């Protein structure tokens, strides 16, 4: 059992890098994959109309 | 009775000095996937 | 800023009638070829042909991938471009029918308005009123607000473990709650503490701003290629990869196209037509060119361009039929090909000067002109890769610029393609 | 205003110009020449559109620029959007996750199309109340009337598992399918500023709370997909299924399909499968097809080949069309006639109709007889480019001296590759 | 005793033996004549040094073992460490979780480093007691000068239960993260205490390259490059967007990027696909200043029947520099052999140089480097002290080379 | 390690039960806290494949075992750098002693011209063996 | 039970000696008097077992019996001693390396038993009591010599309890594990006789003392080894498709440990045989792995059967005999196979239609060896078969000349269709 466990190291600014709010646009306006198992074909070709 | 010859520590980690959200989310991952598999994986431990 | 070999081509340099100069803006000669490429750049600014190709052909070195450079640029940045090494289709990973299908998918560019606000501030009370809701109280150098919070998203807010004092992001479309750690004011109240103590926000806590940025459409395909979450087991895909798995065409980019004409109907998105560019087209086996002249045929297939870098060969896969430009006749037509020719010591010494007023050289009359008689000899490729360590010599021997016993004396240095392939006849 | 589909290649093939007895008109619906080619793509679409027999290929072959995929396109689009229509190109089945077989096999099964019908009893219904001590009742509403539903455990545990609250417009059914389908109105602004990505507000639902709802869909008879693996349908927005398991695919899709057309809450209709370049195709996928095409259901085929005696990839032999005789004996070749210079001149026309290039007589000759020397398909990209160069030149009528600009700067494969005498 | 790393084929190399004008010298720094090709890396080092024209493609050709690679390894013994210098085989490529092109690509990516520098605060001194009340608490440390006590926070106490230190333990506690870290037990592992501040701010740089932030931002915890379990990286979607926001950081004050080097050994074994590549990829802003080298003159190229120089294509022969390194004489040859004597505890005779000489110049160079060892060897066999010509007449019996094994095939084997 | 067996219970309930599925063993012996000294030889591709196929115990990292358990592709910061280092780091404080080894490739004359051409690089190497 | 039979199914072992001197036709081989004689030897040298990596090959003309003797030596080596048939062409996998196939198919014919010496007990169950609430309970056992009373524990229950056994029940208790084995019902019956159930069946009691040391043995291939302890994937040697081992960190460690249990008399060896069926399939890597593989104490036996001549070696372009390099076939001795004479394919046939329980007529013999000379003896040997459902289809009693010259028409052996292949179906 090795001690020696790799430890890698880097700053923050690497991480950081694909984090900005305000930058951003939604993507939720585009999905299809999570309606397939949350919203039904009823409720958007009947109901919501 | 094969044992490997050589056993570390699981993750390879990575000092930084991170967002504070990242560590929280990836603990609350861990533990989400902890409280579900290992009931499922006990019968494996016999042999482990 | 890391000088490229392209970087000093900044534009196609045609007059406000069309024709051809020896513009400044890094092109000179090639007067029929920049003229054809000047009017398909309008092809692109059009926004009404789809489906179209166009050849580049030429010898080596003769400056089309140059003429591909300098359209990418006269564009701008509006509309995306999307450089390939045909060589880059031999994925290993997946096929290349899908990998050539997802090139074609990410030229088209996308721009959409999108008028989202999120709030920001240090976070002061969280009351949750079977949640009805919980009001959340922001604070900001301008000012505190409460916030009637949504309690769906309330998951959310525990999952951060947010509570009084924190600095945190929340995006009013979805609930995107992000804890930026603990106020600068409540730092120290631990002497010793693994926190990062962000400072208080200075502007409005209400950040009501609109992002106009564009995404690509195979972006947007990859987006909704895989599912999200781990509700079981499903957490298996933040771990093993998805190297461009394949897209099904009967079932996810069909819908694609479905939504997007949907929301460019309302007004909201706005679609941008790119240009794909395929350099050494030769490089692509015959089924890549079976499958690329029928789908560029398509009503979407955005304009692209083809640079094939030799002449009449072997096309590859067969090893047993020749065709001009190894592209073959079948896929040759519905190309517009442009011909890429020679240049004259002239012109070779005018790309020579400009190279170097770019890389920011200066260098006497009597040595450029010998530079550039080595270009005649030597291809032009040659003495624009020893101008450099000529300056680098001189500035070693403290003349700032470049003399004639400096571009000569490195030529002995280093050898060019034809003295090496002289040299090297023994097989060593 | 400018959608995702611009005008492409086969953009004015807008249909099949046959008369009703399929007699083929000198031009209708995009289409010109090709009288006895068209009139066979027609013969060929009445079959599609019946759906009685299956195993019919139909392979169409000329010279380069005839209009072999001009009338797979015209058939594409004279046949009605119900019934499948794979067009796909014959390098598409070269995958690496799919061999040369399987995914032949999804191909076929994709064209053919099955109109499912489901009908289910919906309660649909405002919840006002939820009440729990285990035991509880439920109170929903709607704008016409209101009731009280006794719970169990069953129900509770779907009550919690998914979050209803009160207000939350819930679709319930037999078996308890519950979905969280839409939130009240009444409790307005649930969220003053930041609101759920899931989460939105609907009007409250009309009539009584037991509705029947009916649901209709095309689903292909490649959803095998669907059941290949314990994924919820999703595998199929990508690579996925790769095995094609026979045994699972026939014996459960073949019989419960076959059982619905029965029950009468499905039906077949067949569809066409276009393979655009079929002689790529190995001796393989050929003596595949040769089996494939005498199986029960089987979509009919479309072939676009211009080769003549070829080498059969795979192999050294060689052909017509590049593939084995074995297959020609199971197809059924049409013929696709070179153009004269009436015909070409009249398809440059219809194309100039569809990017609005109005173009002179003059500069209509020229560019016919180019297109008559050099090519088809070129004289159809020297329209849009004089229409571009007069466009710069503050022009409304692209003139043969602008054809003979462009002529010059875009030079054909022929004039191009007789310029390659300096052999760099 | 020996460590990890022993006296390898190139350990003699220390650097590039240049004065300060890029003159070489005969003999310096353990790199012997080769004048022109030395004074030539010594060029293209130095403007890789500058880092302002990126792209450039250099070839080393010569006859078989004409130090081709020994002017690589001085390149990157000069560079010096903090700059990347990527050494691969063009065998390496050619790989089965992922594609030639993107091994390509992923190299050069290795070959370019980016310089960010961090201000973080580091505590460095000994616990002397530790607290808990079932939770808050208090930490008291020490150093040689100084003792303070601490309020276990959450975060501190948590960790401090989680890990096992407790009084008595020279420890570092970062307070940006609270990283706990023991660098031995006690007093005498055991590890003195530390001296000088408890509490001190320390700089840290970081020379992470964009495959490095390619892969630290791919996945959640992505950082699976020790064991490169991924197959290749999301081109133009994750790679793009990096290099902006890198270029964000640059011009701004946040980073810097540093200018690495890419050595490419035995390039003929890349195939045509390989090359065309190359063509394109060494046209862009973050592309390193490679070398490579080839033994073989006018070969066939791995893909076609096509002959050309090094067996690469002329559209990328021509998008290149040569270097061609000259054969060695006598003198050289000689001095090269005592440079590796001396790197091994070896120490011939003269007349025993001049023999080795003679036979290095009869057959090749690399055998005599060789022989050196065995003679050493066998002199220590008979007990001797100084390797004598009989010892390396013995050694020359013994072991064969090349040219005198292939006449020895006089008996047909199998084929 | 953190492993925890379960050699059976006390020998001395043997005569509580008159059958039962449990195991008797003796009392241990010794002091219950005991330490020893192990003299292990590994070699260094062990540790590269325990660093780049990691393992431990009540840690669902293990799933990489059962789904992403292909054969391993240590990367040259991992196979060299790192595992040298800290192998020297072990080695310079009186810990490990190295010791070579020989590797004998038999039937060498039938490897493919990619291996012998790699071969190069590899035998040059300061780490390689004999 | 059912197990149609197959065309090899007729040899159960060589016809030799106890001198390995081979009988012309017992134990239903038939001629090959050199080849068996060698097969004997081998196998000799096979349930000796203490010299491992060795070859043997057998080549002759198609159809002479290679793979016939080797399954004869398959049969006559009987069971406790692996014996692993492979085609060349199944290493070709493309879930592992050719080298990594070998190398499982050569440790699957290497066999550890492990004895171990449990002590059990075995008797009816006569009473059984549980006081549910730990919970405690009692359990009773008769053999025909004696029976006793046992004070069942928690765990014992517990077991008991998932078994759920029941009076009358005969069951095995490991004392060890307390694993409960029922092996059946004595002569007991109706739990409620008024409630539905199946029918009942019985068996006779154990005899002798009630506790009694048995001894259990455990046989396990070395390749199940290698594979159980490839990864932690659980119940792994079965998995359906999945071998990765690695070489160091598990094939050693298992050789190691097979060696020291060999040490103390754990488990020692038990060497086995590798048919290697049409092996000019393998490649030329094959062959350079099978140089090595051989040199090992843990390379068992393997044989191989050639039909190739001076041919190519695949993979390459070097003509060698029997398609095999002179580097691997230096090792293996080869053994020559006699096309069989008249008399031999006439027994031949007799015997492989008495196996098929078919009856032919002394001219039907003489016609099908005719046949089965002027072509090969595998068609002689399916026209007997063939030949055999006429006659029933007329409701005959032996096959004739007459039915045997029918079949023969409708069929085409070998060349009856290539001479009628004038009409250039295809090419
Ligand atoms: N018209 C031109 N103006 C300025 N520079 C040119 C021109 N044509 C070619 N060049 C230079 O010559 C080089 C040719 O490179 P490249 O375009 O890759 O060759 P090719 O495209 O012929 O394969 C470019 O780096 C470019 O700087
Ligand atoms: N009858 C026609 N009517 C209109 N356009 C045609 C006709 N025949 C051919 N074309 C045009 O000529 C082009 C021929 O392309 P394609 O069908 O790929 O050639 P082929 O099928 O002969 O290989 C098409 O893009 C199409 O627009
Ligand atoms: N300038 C030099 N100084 C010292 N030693 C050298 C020099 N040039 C070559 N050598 C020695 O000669 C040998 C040549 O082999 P090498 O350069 O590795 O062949 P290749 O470059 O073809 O792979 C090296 O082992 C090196 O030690
Ligand atoms: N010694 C033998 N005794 C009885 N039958 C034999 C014998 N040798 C071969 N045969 C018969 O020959 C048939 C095929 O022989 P086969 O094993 O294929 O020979 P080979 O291995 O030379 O091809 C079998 O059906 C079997 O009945």
């Amino acid at each position: 059992i090795t001690p020696g466990i790799c430890f890698s190291t880097a700053s923050l600014v690497l991480r950081a890098t694909d984090v900005h709010p305000l930058q951003r646009i939604d993507m939720g306006r585009f999905d299809l994959i999570g309606l397939e198992g949350r919203v039904s074909r009823y409720e958007a070709d009947t109901f919501l109309p | 009775f094969v044992m490997p010859p050589v056993e570390a520590p699981p993750p390879s980690l990575h000092a930084c000095h991170p967002p504070p959200w990242l560590a929280p989310r990836q603990a609350a991952f861990q533990e989400q996937l902890a409280s579900e598999l290992w009931p499922r994986a006990r019968p494996l431990h016999r042999i482990v | 800023q890391r000088i490229a070999s392209h970087s000093h081509v900044k534009g196609l340099g045609l007059d406000e009638s069309g024709l051809a100069k020896q513009a400044a803006s890094g092109l000179v000669g090639q007067e029929n070829a920049r003229e054809a490429c000047g009017v398909i750049v309008e092809l692109i600014k059009s926004k009404k042909m789809a489906g179209r190709a166009v050849l580049l052909a030429g010898p080596p070195g003769t400056g089309k991938t140059a003429l591909a450079l300098a359209i990418a640029q006269e564009l701008g940045s509006k509309v995306p471009f999307c450089p390939m090494v045909g060589s880059e289709v031999y994925s290993t990973e997946i096929k290349k029918t899908e990998v050539l299908m997802e090139n074609f998918r990410r030229a088209i560019g996308l721009r959409i308005k999108e008028t989202k606000e999120v709030y920001e501030g240090e976070v002061t009370e969280l009351t949750p009123c079977t949640i009805s809701h919980v009001i959340i109280g922001l604070k900001t150098a301008k000012g505190t607000k409460q916030l009637k919070l949504d309690p769906s998203i309330f998951e959310s807010l525990q999952k951060e473990r947010v509570e009084a004092g924190d600095v945190i992001y929340i995006e009013a479309n979805s609930g995107a709650v992000k804890r930026q750690g603990r106020c600068d004011t409540y730092a120290t109240e631990f002497d010793l503490e693994a926190e990062e103590y962000v400072p208080l926000p200075k502007g409005d806590v209400h950040k009501k701003k609109e992002i106009i940025q564009d995404v690509t459409l195979h972006d947007l395909d990859v987006a909704n290629a895989r599912p999200q979450g781990g509700q079981d087991i499903l957490s298996m895909m933040g771990q093993l990869m998805k190297p461009k798995k394949t897209e099904i065409t009967d079932k996810l980019r069909g819908e694609i196209n479905k939504v997007v004409n949907k929301y460019i109907d309302q007004g909201i998105a706005e679609l941008v037509p790119g240009v794909l560019f395929v350099d050494e087209v030769h490089m692509l086996d015959i089924e890549c060119f079976t499958y690329l002249h029928r789908a560029l045929e398509s009503s979407i297939a955005p304009i692209v361009i083809f640079a094939s870098n030799r002449g009449n060969c072997v096309i590859r896969g067969t090893e047993d039929i020749t065709s001009p430009h190894g592209i073959p006749l079948d896929l040759l037509d519905r190309v517009m090909i442009i011909r890429t020719m020679l240049y004259t010591p002239q012109e070779m010494k005018q790309i020579i000067k400009i190279r170097a007023q770019t890389e920011g050289i200066n260098i006497s009359e009597e040595a450029l002109n010998h530079l550039g008689e080595i270009g005649t000899k030597t291809t032009l490729r040659y003495s624009v890769q020893l101008l450099t360590p000529a300056n680098l010599l001189a500035k070693i021997n403290g003349k700032d610029s470049i003399e004639k016993e400096h571009v000569e004396e490195i030529s002995e240095l280093f050898y060019d393609a034809k003295s090496s392939a002289k040299i090297l006849a023994d097989q060593q | 205003v400018t959608r995702i589909e611009r005008i492409g290649a086969h953009s004015h093939i807008r249909g099949l110009g046959l008369d009703d007895a399929l007699e083929p008109r000198q031009a209708s619906q995009g289409m010109v020449g090709q009288l006895a080619a068209r009139r066979a793509a027609g013969v060929v679409l009445e079959m599609i559109r019946e759906g009685k027999i299956a195993g019919r290929a139909v392979l169409i072959a000329g010279q380069p620029g005839t209009g072999k995929t001009a009338i797979a396109m015209g058939m594409a689009q004279a046949l009605g959007p119900d019934t499948p229509f794979t067009a796909i190109a014959g390098s598409e089945i070269f995958s690496l996750e799919m061999s040369k077989t399987e995914a032949l096999t999804q191909a076929f099964r994709r064209s053919i199309g099955v109109r499912i019908k489901e009908e289910t009893e919906i309660i649909e219904g405002e919840v006002v109340e939820i009440q729990i001590d285990k035991v509880g009742k439920l109170t929903l509403k709607t704008t016409e009337m209101e009731t009280i539903y006794d719970l169990g455990t069953k129900m509770i545990e779907s009550l919690t598992k998914d979050k209803v609250q009160a207000g939350d417009v819930i679709t319930i059914d037999k078996a308890t399918g519950k979905i969280s389908k839409l939130g009240r109105s009444f409790t307005r602004a649930r969220d003053y500023d930041a609101m759920g990505s899931q989460t939105k507000f609907v009007q409250c639902p009309d009539g009584e709370l037991q509705k029947r709802k009916e649901v209709v869909h095309t689903v292909s008879l490649h959803e095998i997909d669907v059941i290949n693996s314990r994924t919820q349908g999703f595998l199929a927005l990508f690579s996925g299924d790769t095995g094609e398991i026979k045994s699972e695919v026939r014996e459960q899709i073949n019989a419960k399909v076959a059982e619905w057309r029965e029950e009468g809450k499905a039906e077949i209709i067949p569809g066409v499968l276009f393979i655009d370049e079929v002689h790529m195709l190995d001796i393989e996928s050929f003596s595949f097809l040769n089996r494939a095409l005498e199986s029960d259901m089987a979509p009919v085929l479309i072939m676009a080949t211009n080769r003549g005696i070829t080498r059969i990839r795979g192999t050294s032999y060689q052909s017509p069309h590049g593939i084995p005789i074995d297959l020609l004996d199971r197809l059924l070749i049409v013929s696709t006639t070179p153009y004269s210079e009436k015909d070409t001149k009249q398809i440059l026309r219809i194309r100039c109709e569809e990017e609005d290039v109005e173009m002179s007589e003059d500069a209509y000759t020229v560019l016919t007889r180019i297109g008559l020397e050099t090519s088809l398909r070129y004289a159809i990209q020297l329209i849009t480019a004089a229409s571009l160069v007069c466009r710069k030149r503050k022009g409304t009528e692209v003139q043969v001296d602008d054809i003979k600009r462009v002529y010059s700067l875009f030079l054909d494969e022929s004039r191009s590759t007789q310029y390659m005498k300096e052999y760099q």
